[PDB]
């Protein structure tokens, strides 16, 4: 008598919420959140560096 | 119903040795009420008698051990488990959503 069995690998049902993600990171960009006070005039700004 | 799913499949025939009995020193298959039972026998002349619904007496086979009765359901689908025999042909019949999925909280 014969029995055929096969198996395979698939994503887990929780992969939508529990997954690590692998990135390639390069060319960082710097920003600053500065309080600037000039001549009694104050402002809060975001400045690209 | 979130993203996840599993597959519900057409079940395979489940052998039942209670159907086969020895009535008059000859085998007799009594399928359950309103259910087919394919009878496969290997005595003199192979028996492939599928469409029996009420009762069938086989006198060719004199022993219960040389006949096998398989219950046929073919109406309610089952999970694609590995501890169940596979039905012939295409079996994929639908998708069952997976409850209690992992979720974010505090
Ligand atoms: C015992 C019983 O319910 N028998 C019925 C009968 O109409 C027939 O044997 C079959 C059709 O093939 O459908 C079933
Ligand atoms: C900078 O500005 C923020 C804006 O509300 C303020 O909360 C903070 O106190 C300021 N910092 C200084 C040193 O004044």
């Amino acid at each position: 008598n014969t029995q055929v069995s096969k198996a395979y690998v698939m994503k887990s049902d929780d992969c939508l919420a529990d997954h690590a993600e692998a990135y390639k990171a390069h060319t960082a960009s710097v920003q600053a959140f500065l309080n600037i006070t000039v001549g009694e005039h104050s402002i809060v700004t975001t400045v690209y560096v | 119903n979130r993203g996840a799913y599993v597959e519900m499949h057409l079940p395979g025939s489940e052998v039942d040795s209670s159907l086969v009995s020895l009535s008059g020193s000859s085998v007799t298959v009594t399928p359950p009420d309103g259910t087919s039972a394919l009878v496969e026998c290997e005595c003199g002349g192979t028996k492939i008698s599928e469409t029996i619904n009420k009762t069938k007496q086989f006198s060719q086979c004199t022993k219960k051990e040389q006949c096998r009765a398989y219950r046929l359901q073919n109406d309610k689908w089952v999970y694609n488990s590995d501890k169940l025999p596979k039905a012939a042909g295409a079996t994929l019949k639908g998708k069952l959503h997976v409850p209690f999925l992992l979720a974010d909280g505090k």
